[PDB]
RNA sequence: GGAUAGUGGCCUACCAUGGUUUCAACGGGUAACGGGGAAUAAGGGUUCGAUUCCGGAGAGGGAGCCUGAGAAACGGCUACCACAUCCAAGGAAGGCAGCAGGCGCGCAAAUUACCCAAUCCUAAUUCAGGGAGGUAGUGACAAUAAAUAACGAUACAGGGCCCAUUCGGGUCUUGUAAUUGGAAUGAGUACAAUGUAAAUACCUUAACGAGGAACAAUUGGAGGGCAAGUCUGGUGCCAGCAGCCGCGGUAAUUCCAGCUCCAAUAGCGUAUAUUAAAGUUGUUGCAGUUAAAAAGCUCGUAGUUGAACUUUGGGCCCGGUUGGCCG
């Protein structure tokens, strides 16, 4: 049990520190909507740092963001929605693929689903689901959750190692997203 | 395990308290008192669970602190104060005086006594000795030591106590023909006129008892408390008279008698 | 942590699962008494199993014994008040001779049909689980009720819940208003 | 006198004969030798999980002569290497090398489903995605 | 496969199509009424040739 | 309403809390639940005290409507009502104002920030204001 | 004698040679905290019990100690060992097997929520406090009850048969009826009210909410075991399928589909363990000529078992129950 813990630490020399470390994260909206800048906005409110100073309206698309609160440094990528091959060649490098979903507009059959399938057949390192609409609440005071069953239930049909789809419009939910990235 | 216990979970409460299995995890642990823990009864259980004068325990504190209520002429504002056998609970709500005495079924009862009878309690002597400066004193069953008793009083007799003071008026010798109240034991709360006693030098001296229906039975002597001569109780017996029944005649009474 | 809530399951599954007599003989009961599962038969086999156990132990005991007289008379009397056992058979030798059609005689689902005005035994059940029928001051919406033979002279439609009065409902509202009133513009 | 001693004070020899003759069953030997914790690559567990080393195929016993397409799993919790059967037809194309399969035995305490010479575990879930559902096309299998 | 559909909504307008899947036979009446439909097959009517019956016969 | 006819059953005169306590049996045919406020009118009128001497609570309605059973209280004075009755009920009856204490864990974090400073502590802020102001 | 709160090899000094054992010491192992209990239900047992209560033990590993009535106390301290944190490098600081969370590990386990309103506990104390406890979230661990449709008309085939003058209509029930009609509802939504510490939910209830593709029930099977198919096509060891027996070198009862049927039903199926079945653990209750098994024979200690025999009968009242013409 000490050899295994020793290898478990010797796995984690590469990703840990401000020196010799980087994670790669990709945010893909499975709708035409959302403009995934705001996914990083909602997701970096829970850093409690000055990493919200980067992500301005100034368009960078690759961010060497360190987070103080988890001692991790991330390389967040957003590809363009036009070039499909940019999307497939992004997660062909990535370590996480955060999928945006929507409460309002359905997942695109001819574009969005093809993103999920095609990433899913070229090989995903890891993958996390996200609801990010304000209208996850603003549409629905009609017992606001039930779209969560539609998007969890929809989202399992591709890769069923995912239990729940995280909301980024509440605090600790977004925190668990940030933890899980870090 | 590092010192005493402050708590007492339910399920470990003595069963004659008749608590509920639900509503909370903990039962009141009685404080140190005149009586043992296991055969006491706290005031909180006496009020909110027997008399239903209060609903919550917080209400019970609000009763006791406003003083309203007193065991043996003394105010006793503590909530888990362990009131016990043959104790006189005095309330100023409509001059109600309660004597905690047992039943057929072996539970403390709401047994209301008239105010003249509420003056005195009875007390089994547990030892008689000589104190410092060579003074004889008896120890009653619930802690009340008494200085200078009549030397006819020796162990396992009983003593009538004033409660205005610690003064004894009358005593009863422990002998055949005398009524006996059974406290503790399987046969708790039967009143039955001693046949005779066995000696057993070496412990646990049995006592033969014969009630008013010739249901003869035996308890150990530690569960014996004489309350008077034949048919002559010094206290007010509850409804039951220590005349424990069959289960078969309780379906005579309890569904055949009261019904139309 | 507070005291554990005690609980115990009711039905008892059969030991031989495909048995051509039982599979067919149960289903006649499912037909006449209108039960949704074979489990609803099994529950009755279990209640009957406990009365046959409790009766079977008392026959190992003697007459003029207080345990048999007491627990016996309580057993019998409890079965008489539910109308499972008839009146002349108060012996306790007979309570072994009961069977499942005696308990299923006394479900409220069938008491409403046998009672009258529920025409079928399926229509009766729908009348139960749809809040129509009552027992007394109380509404019952659960079929397996075991009407206790004194309450037979009380089963009726509810005060509320039409068939019983004061309202037409939903569908008669849409007809009588949103069609018949809809002829007015 | 029918072997055994029926004497009224002879309980000791009864229970010591019995304890000697309980090491005759198989299951009682399994329990008290702790064989489920020493051998038997699922370390006393129903299931396990492992990395697929490669995909194979069989030439099993007569009469049913065929190629039955088993695999090689190395378990995680032991480092043991045990062969494994993939269920409903197809589904060898669902697994790859170096994937994460969940194993469970056949239902014989080991040996066989039938003619299969020395394969005792079936695969229940690849990549957490449940071969029943893939075979019935209810979910999908992402790669790794 | 494609699940999301009109299971996004709890229900408002699911599938606004009066297009026949079957012709009044796409559904078994389930539950309590399915043991109504079996008591009316297994005891009201049907046999094959004499009593020892094939309950799922060859159609003829 | 529709002929409510409150019954007040299992009355116990309770002097040492100065109240009558009892179980409130409420018929209500053809109408819904009966709304405590309405009861405290309708039974202070028969206990002749005052509205705000009266507390009432519980009232789980019977299955399938038409009856509701709860537990009631009526005091002698509204003062001795207010000294014994729980503070949440008086908030329900308007006889008090819900005091705004903070969130629980927020208070606790204030409590653990006081263990780290000895005394009145004003000396410490009279020290940092020169040692870090230079 | 010391020591202890106190008996005591508890420890020192001196002295003696004892103490336990095959009625199994001692040693080893335990994937062993002990009980109250749990599972399995003819009886007798077997297997489990970390886990709501009682009792013990531990707070990373060992040791020591202060203070107190009570600690060898870890939400106290001291040292060492192993880990590991900040550092300006001089030093400083720590132990979730409390609660919630993480990370590893795994086949395998949820919220960094709300509140002291109950339950009780603590203090100088009705007031303050309490992740003790409660409330909600998650939760197909297990339990209980139980929706997915009920009824008419018309018409065809009946089985009856109304009075059997029946040769009147169908008393009364089945099906197929796309033939039809209303009638009743909840799941769901919602003003409200009750609920609550405040809320969500339940129990109530205005308003709204079935017509079939709808408000669409699965999971397993359809040779035998083990109830349901040789029906319709495909395929020809070809993969298959199969716990067991096996089906298909080709007119597949078993493979592949389509219908149809069965079984269980908001549940069902598989793995693993265990109990029953098992009279394959045997006390009740096995088997030992030939199927596994009688030791090569005799002696012989422990063990187990061991002939018979010692006031019997008769009077004599007292003496409670059961049963009865007696009532």
């Amino acid at each position: 049990r000490a050899q295994r813990i020793l290898d478990s630490i010797e796995n984690r020399k590469l990703f840990e520190g401000k020196n010799g470390a980087a994670k790669i994260i990709t945010i893909v909206p499975l709708v035409n909507d959302l403009d995934p800048l705001d996914i990083l906005y909602k997701l970096l409110k829970c850093a409690d740092d000055e990493g919200i100073m980067v992500q301005e309206v100034d368009s960078k698309r690759i961010f060497n963001v360190h987070i103080k609160k988890f001692k991790s440094n991330l390389k967040i990528i957003i590809p363009d929605m036009t070039n499909f091959l940019n999307i497939l060649d992004c997660a062909k490098v990535a370590d996480f693929v955060v999928f945006g979903l929507s409460g309002v507009q359905e997942v695109d059959e001819e574009f969005g689903e093809q993103i999920i399938r095609a990433l899913e057949l070229q090989g995903i390192a890891s993958y996390i689901g996200v609801i990010s609409n304000l209208s996850a609440v603003h549409e629905k005071e009609k017992f606001q959750l039930d779209v969560k069953q539609s998007l969890e239930s929809y989202f399992k049909h591709f890769f069923p190692s995912e239990e729940r789809v995280y909301n980024l419009e509440k605090n600790s939910d977004a925190l668990n997203v940030l933890r899980t990235l870090c | 395990a590092r010192g005493p216990k402050k708590h007492l979970k339910r399920l470990a409460a003595p069963h004659h308290w008749l608590l509920d299995k639900l509503s909370g995890c903990y039962a009141p642990r009685p404080s140190a008192g005149p009586h043992k823990l296991r055969e006491s009864l706290p005031l909180i259980v006496f009020l909110r669970n027997r008399l239903k004068y209060a609903l919550n325990g917080r209400e019970v504190k609000a009763i006791l602190m406003q003083r309203h209520v007193k065991v043996d002429g003394k105010v006793r504002t503590d909530t888990t104060y362990p009131a016990g056998f043959m104790d006189v609970i005095t309330l100023d709500a409509t001059n109600e005086n309660f004597r905690l005495v047992y039943d057929v079924k072996g539970r403390f009862a709401v047994h209301r006594i008239t105010d003249e009878e509420a003056s005195y309690k009875l007390g089994k002597v547990k030892k008689v000795q000589l104190g410092k400066k060579g003074v004889p004193y008896v120890v009653t069953h619930d802690g009340r030591t008494i200085r200078y008793p009549d030397p006819n009083i020796k162990v396992n007799d009983t003593v009538k106590i004033d409660l205005a003071s610690g003064k004894i008026t009358d005593f009863i010798k422990f002998d055949a023909g005398k009524l006996v109240y059974v406290t503790g034991g399987r046969n708790l709360g039967r009143i039955g006129t001693i046949v005779h006693k066995e000696r057993h030098d070496g412990g646990f001296d049995l006592v033969h008892i014969k009630d008013s229906l010739d249901n003869t039975f035996v308890t150990r002597l530690n569960n014996v408390f004489v309350i008077g001569e034949q048919g002559k109780p010094y206290i007010s017996l509850p409804k039951g008279k220590g005349i424990k029944l069959s289960i078969a005649e309780e379906r005579d009474r309890r569904r055949a008698q009261q019904g139309l | 942590p507070r005291a554990p809530r005690t609980y115990s399951k009711t039905y008892s599954t059969p030991k031989r699962p495909y048995e051509s007599s039982r599979l067919d003989a149960e289903l006649k009961l499912a037909g006449e008494f209108g039960l949704k599962n074979k489990k609803e038969i099994y529950r009755i086999s279990f209640q009957l199993s406990k009365i046959r156990r409790a009766a079977r132990d008392l026959l190992t005991r003697d007459e003029k014994d207080p345990k048999r007289l007491f627990e016996g008379n309580a057993l019998i009397r409890r079965l008489v008040r539910v109308g499972v056992l008839s009146e002349d058979k108060k012996k306790l030798d007979y309570v072994l001779a009961l069977k499942v059609e005696d308990f299923l005689e006394r479900r409220l689902q069938t008491q409403v049909y046998k009672l009258g005005l529920a025409k079928s035994v399926h229509h009766a059940r729908v009348l139960i689980t749809q809040r129509h029928i009552a027992v007394g001051k109380q509404i019952v919406n659960i079929p397996s009720f075991m009407v206790r033979l004194d309450s037979e002279k009380h089963i009726d439609f509810a005060p509320t819940s039409p068939f019983g009065g004061a309202r037409p409902g939903r569908v008669a509202r849409r007809n009588a208003a949103r069609k018949a009133e809809a002829s007015g513009e | 006198g029918k072997g055994k001693p029926r004497g009224l004070n002879s309980a000791r020899k009864l229970r010591v004969h019995r304890r000697n003759n309980r090491w005759a069953e198989n299951n009682y030997k399994k329990r008290l030798l702790g064989t489920a914790f020493k051998s038997s690559p699922f370390g006393g567990s129903s299931h396990a999980k492992g990395i697929v080393l490669e995909k194979l195929g069989i030439e099993s016993k007569q009469p049913n002569s065929a190629i039955r397409k088993c695999v090689r799993v190395q378990l995680i919790k032991n480092g043991k290497k045990v062969t494994a059967f993939v269920p409903n037809d197809g589904c060898l194309n669902f697994v790859d090398e170096n994937d994460e399969v969940l194993l469970a035995g056949f239902g014989r305490k080991g040996k066989a489903k039938g003619d299969i010479p020395g394969v005792r575990f079936k695969v229940v879930k690849v990549s957490g995605v449940s071969l029943l559902a893939l075979w019935k096309e209810k979910k999908e299998k992402p790669r790794s | 496969a494609k699940v999301h559909g009109s299971l996004a909504r709890a229900g408002k307008v699911k599938s606004q199509t009066p297009k026949v899947e079957k012709t009044e036979k796409p559904k078994k009446p389930k539950g309590r009424a399915y043991k109504r439909l079996l008591y009316t097959r297994r005891f009201v009517n049907v046999t094959l040739v004499n009593g020892k019956r094939r309950m799922n016969p060859g159609p003829s | 309403s529709d002929a409510v006819t409150i019954r007040t059953r299992k009355v116990i005169s309770n002097p040492l809390l100065a109240r009558k306590q009892f179980v409130v049996d409420v018929l209500h045919p053809n109408r819904a639940n009966v709304s405590k406020d309405e009861l405290r009118e309708k039974l202070a009128e028969v206990y002749k005290a005052e509205k705000d001497a009266v507390s009432v609570f519980g009232f789980r309605t019977q299955f399938g409507g038409g009856k509701s059973v709860g537990f009631g209280l009526v005091y002698n004075s509204v003062a001795e009502a207010k000294k014994f009755e729980p503070t949440y009920r008086l908030v329900r009856y308007g006889l008090a104002e819900k005091v705004e204490k903070a969130s629980r864990q927020q208070r606790k974090q204030k409590k653990n920030r006081d263990k780290k400073i000895f005394g009145t502590g004003k000396r410490l802020a009279k020290k940092v204001a020169r040692r870090n102001a230079d």
